[PDB]
RNA sequence: UAACUAGGGAACCCACU
């Protein structure tokens, strides 16, 4: 349910729901990026 | 940039042997290729007829390692309504046999998630116009033969005020057998085989070639600029400078480069005594070897 | 009287070996002994070398008539 | 995509044998030694040490394909000798030579460190 | 939970004879189930019967007739007789009263044993013994024995 | 029919290379020794990186690849460590691995250089070579303000046959017959070929007279270490490893002869 | 592992084809389908 | 983009020598003298430093998307 | 108490042998 996006301009942690427009809540920039996943990221060092 | 079909080399190098026009092409600042120690030799017959033998130990150290970027875009539309959501078998029709749990609650995959072919990255459901299934699956998957890591997910509005997402997938490309490599003289060729450092031939100083090209690639092609660039690269790497290969320059000829190379304790024509990597016996013919600029195609 | 060649053509070799291999793979009784051979291709080869294949080749003449030749009646290339 | 894992050059998977013995039929007193997960590093020393043996009439090794990781060593000996004991004696001589080389290298380390 | 076969096509309803012997009248919006054409049923002689097999009725309320197998259940068999005129020849009889005439999927795992030890992957496909693990670090998907996998 | 009696003369011993001569041995033995130098001397290198946070301009595979190539001090610990595949633990354990931790956060306006000083070991003796207590530190990534790199790395034992990050040598210089007395290489014009470092001829000579009875002996070495092992330890562990491979082959061959006969 | 050849089951190759079927489509030296005598196709990709 | 940890050809460590190479170059050394002062003797290690382009300093001019 | 598929066309551009 709670989804976080990162604004492309001001780099703000943005809690928004679904079906509401992609709109930064304090600078109005309309491009946001997903945060890095919380799953296990393991690489061999080759 | 969420460019479709982007390729980036890990360790691009400016050429040791350059023309003076490359200062204005800005090739020094955005180079495409690596200066590689290259012997022109017939070794085990795996470089025959426009093929090369790559050093596996060099490739393990990041030699010509590149990263491939592919961007996937998808819109949700209101006509029939499409929505970015994670599909569920109890309420969606046409779902493939893919791991839909890689998607988040917004129907989109997160950066850092490993993906394979026919893996959903954007979950899209379109409502049926008219029971067991009320929504139809219209999700987007990767290409069937493509894997990688999700690099970046960008979500925005499009021109018509609809939700718009772009997903960049990061794929690390190790140089392998069949990858196409070219010199700066029209001498293209796939990789025939990769030998480790102990299998490669070596000079008396322990230098093994990064790439071995066939001698038969030269004479019918008459790419003498390849050999002169190799000689000048040897002189430049030993001297500690960048060699000038502007074409119509009378201050640079083969004899001057040869005398400069002879000043650094090498044979003036760029030949070296190589030893067999398998038996240790030195090769009867002395092999032309030096640094020359290859590009990963 | 048969007027076609007494030698057995390579096309006849190919089709006879394929047909016999398909028959052997479909559990036709083998006309020769088997020294542990399993692939029906090699069994058909051994049957052809022994001239034991129970196949009649009907060679069609261009005028409409035909000529029936046994595999054993024909000269094997090898 | 089709890249073999890097351990297959030296790790025996479950089922195979390290070294197999096969008798060579066309000549007497000859055997073929198929050794898995090995390369020129071991085949060359075994081949040369067998070549030092006067009772060995043939000694050669080869890698049939560089993409796979087996070597085939062919040893033919005199009739009063067998390729199996020739191979055994070659390995024993290589082991003793390496032991002597290791202890003399250690002595040289102490000599150079102590001046 | 209940299957059935339609006996008559009507304009807005389906006339379906289920395992009752009673014809029901239901609306159009029934669902469809995949028929088990390779199912096995057992008669009173414990003989194996399958689809399109002629069986005789020797017990039950309608003993004496003969039918053909169309669909199968755990303890029931559907029968057809072309001379029988009720409900288009459809009927049902019990099987024993006749005679012949993974959770691992999608889970992140660690290969804890073997040559691939320490590699982190996601199970694409799995069986009782082996599992297809999509390695996070490489582009490979490999078959790993499930005794060598640890769910992380 | 018997073994060689090889002799060792060491001409230069340094913390970065060993320069020695092996005489009275065969060419195949010398070449196999060089091959074991490059490929079959085990050291400790990073082979398992768990990225927790990476805000840098370099992606996670790039950082992991760079971490694998960082050499670690492996002397007298690589012998105690088992191979990770051969050890019975579930995850890594101290008996087969060394745990590394890196956690760098850039909060300053200056560029933060994540180097091998930031690689923090759980073993006091398996540390990056540049962190030994002169030389600068191996740069991993450069960070601007707001960027971070948090990771847990595990360093295990392997040899260069598997991956070049476990190659302990930089340059294995190898020579035999510096005056070309055997004519194993044939110079079309021997006058223009420079003399070897180990050449024993005058300036007027170009190559030695042909020796028809000669064999290759007196092999010249210069084993330059990458710092993961001492060069003398590289040579000693190479001899021990080749001995171990020969002994294992002897064991399997004895079992195969016993089973066949 | 992608392209397949339809091998007819004989008593001479019943065991080899049986272990090929048992390995399935996931392993490389395996099989993709079983074709019965009545033309019924058994998919080995989805485990029966 | 950044200096490789090892020379591709031989495997000598060169990842610790880029900043020292830049410091020697601004100390009015020639490139050959700077390579000689860092101990890079083989030309395989010399062109790792001679031909390197540090794209990472240009990548750092862009602000990260999260902070 | 595993309900099992893929989707159009027309033009242009680029690359490859
Ligand atoms: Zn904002
Ligand atoms: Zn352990
Ligand atoms: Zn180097």
């Amino acid at each position: 349910q709670p989804m976080i996006y990162i604004c492309g301009e001001c780099h703000t942690e943005n809690e928004i729901k679904s079906r509401d427009p992609i709109r930064c809540r304090e600078c109005g920039y309309r491009i946001m990026y997903k945060k890095r996943t919380k799953r296990l990221v393991v690489f061999d060092a080759r | 940039r969420m460019d479709t079909l982007a390729h980036v080399l890990y360790y691009p190098q400016k050429p040791l042997v350059t023309t003076r026009s490359m200062e204005y092409l800005r090739f020094r600042e955005l180079p495409a290729g690596i200066n590689s120690i290259v012997a022109i030799a017939s070794y085990t017959g795996y470089n025959q007829e426009d093929s090369v033998i790559m050093n596996r130990s060099a490739v393990d150290r990041g030699f010509f390692r590149s990263v491939f970027y592919r961007s996937y875009k998808e819109q949700e539309s209101k006509k029939q309504e499409e929505v970015f959501e994670k599909p569920t078998r109890e309420t969606c029709q046409g779902m493939r046999h893919a791991i839909y749990d890689k998607l988040d609650d917004d129907g989109l995959i997160a950066p850092g998630v490993r993906v394979s072919g026919d893996d959903v990255i954007i979950g899209k459901t379109v409502t049926l116009p008219e029971r067991r299934y009320t929504k139809r699956d219209c999700s987007t998957f990767l290409r069937t033969s493509e894997t990688g890591i999700v690099d970046q997910v960008m979500v925005t509005l499009n021109q018509e005020g609809y939700k718009f997402c772009k997903i960049r997938v990061r794929s690390v490309r190790i140089p392998q057998i069949g990858d196409k490599f070219a010199s700066r003289h029209g001498q293209k060729g796939t990789c025939g085989i990769q030998y480790r450092q102990e299998d490669m031939p070596f000079t008396c100083e322990g230098i093994t070639p990064d790439i071995i090209i066939n001698p038969h690639a030269i004479p019918s092609r008459m790419t003498i600029g390849h050999l002169i660039e190799c000689l000048q690269g040897k002189v430049s790497a030993n001297k500690g400078e960048i060699g000038d290969a502007t074409p119509f320059n009378d201050a640079v000829n083969v004899q001057k480069i040869s005398n400069l190379l002879s000043d650094y304790g090498y044979h003036l024509r760029g030949n070296e005594v190589l030893y067999n990597g398998f038996t240790g016996r030195k090769i009867t013919s002395q092999i032309f070897i030096g640094p020359t600029y290859y590009q990963r195609l | 009287k048969r007027i076609t060649t007494p030698y057995m053509t390579k096309y006849e070799r190919a089709r006879v070996l394929g047909t016999r291999a398909l028959q052997i793979a479909m559990c036709a009784p083998v006309m020769v002994e088997l020294e542990g051979e399993t692939d029906p291709l090699l069994i058909a080869m051994k049957e052809l070398k022994a001239r034991k294949i129970p196949i009649i080749i009907r060679r069609y003449l261009p005028d409409g008539s035909y000529e029936d030749w046994g595999v054993d009646e024909l000269i094997i290339s090898d | 995509m089709n890249a073999p894992p890097a351990f297959e050059s030296f790790l025996l998977f479950e089922g195979e044998k390290k070294i197999t013995i096969n008798k060579d039929t066309k000549v007497p007193n000859a055997c073929l030694f198929t050794i898995n997960k090995e390369d020129h590093t071991l085949g060359n020393i075994i081949k040369s040490q067998l070549l030092k043996d006067p009772q060995v009439l043939f000694a050669g090794y080869k890698v049939p394909h560089p993409l796979e990781h087996k070597i085939i060593i062919r040893v033919q000996t005199t009739p009063d000798y067998s390729p199996q004991e020739a191979f055994t004696n070659a390995i024993t001589d290589l082991i003793s030579e390496l032991s002597l080389l290791e202890e003399r290298f250690r002595v040289a380390i102490k000599d150079k460190q102590e001046g | 939970q209940t299957v059935g076969v339609i006996v008559r096509l009507e304009r807005e309803t389906f006339q379906v004879l289920n395992m009752y012997g009673k014809v029901v009248t239901v609306r159009h919006q029934v669902t469809r189930k995949k028929d088990n054409r390779f199912a096995v049923a057992l008669d009173s002689e414990q003989n194996n019967i399958h689809v399109k097999d002629i069986v005789k009725v020797i017990d039950g309320p309608h003993s004496g007739r003969e039918g053909e197998i169309r669909h199968l259940f755990r303890s029931f068999a559907f029968l057809h007789c072309k001379k029988l005129v009720e409900n288009g020849g459809m009927f049902v009889c019990k099987t024993r009263h006749l005679v012949l005439a993974n959770e691992l999927i999608g889970q992140t795992v660690r290969i804890s044993q073997g040559p691939y030890k320490g590699y982190i992957g996601v199970v694409k496909d799995a069986t009782e013994s082996t599992a297809r693990v999509e390695l996070h670090s490489t582009c490979q998907t490999i078959s790993v024995d499930r005794q060598r996998l640890t769910t992380v | 029919p018997y073994a060689n009696q090889p002799t060792v003369r060491i001409t230069e011993l340094t913390d970065e290379n060993v320069k020695f001569i092996i005489e009275n041995t065969d060419l195949a033995v010398a070449n196999s020794i060089r091959r074991v130098f490059i490929a079959e001397v085990p050291i400790i290198a990073i082979d398992w990186v768990q990225i927790d946070a990476n805000s840098s301009v370099l992606h996670d595979e790039f950082i992991a690849h760079r971490l694998g190539l960082i050499p670690l001090t492996s002397d007298d610990i690589v012998d105690k460590l088992q191979y990770s595949r051969d050890c019975t633990c579930e995850e890594f354990c101290p008996e087969c691995s060394v745990e590394f931790t890196l956690d760098v956060r850039c909060n300053e306006d200056q560029t933060r250089h994540v180097t091998s000083r930031d690689l923090i070991s759980n073993s006091p003796r398996v540390i990056p070579v540049t962190s030994r207590n002169e030389q600068d530190d191996i740069l991993i990534v450069k960070l601007r303000k707001g960027q971070e790199l948090r990771l847990r790395a595990y360093a295990k034992k392997g040899f260069g046959k598997e991956h070049a990050k476990w190659n302990p040598t930089a340059g294995v210089a190898f020579e035999y017959d510096p005056d070309n007395a055997l004519r194993h290489t044939v110079y079309p014009k021997p006058e223009e070929w420079p003399k070897s470092e180990y050449s024993e001829l005058d300036e007027d000579e170009s190559q030695a007279p042909y020796d028809p009875n000669g064999k290759p002996e007196r092999f010249y070495y210069n084993v330059e270490s990458c710092g993961s092992l001492r060069p003398e330890t590289i040579v000693l562990s190479a001899l021990s490893g080749l001995k171990k491979k020969l002994s294992d082959l002897q064991t399997q061959l004895s079992h195969e002869i016993q089973s066949d006969v | 592992a992608n392209m397949t050849f339809a091998e007819i089951v004989t008593p001479f190759n019943i065991d080899r084809l049986q272990e090929l079927v048992r390995r399935g489509n996931s392993q490389y030296p395996g099989a993709k389908y079983i074709i019965r005598d009545n033309g019924d196709r058994i998919d080995l990709r989805f485990h029966p | 983009m950044i200096i490789p940890v090892r020379c591709f050809t031989c495997g000598k460590i060169v990842g610790n020598k880029w900043e020292a190479y830049l410091g020697l170059l601004q100390a009015e050394y020639t490139e050959g003298d700077a390579l000689d002062a860092l101990g890079l003797k083989r030309y395989c290690c010399r062109r790792m430093l001679l031909a390197h382009v540090d794209l990472i300093e240009k990548l750092l001019n862009y602000a990260p998307l999260e902070k």
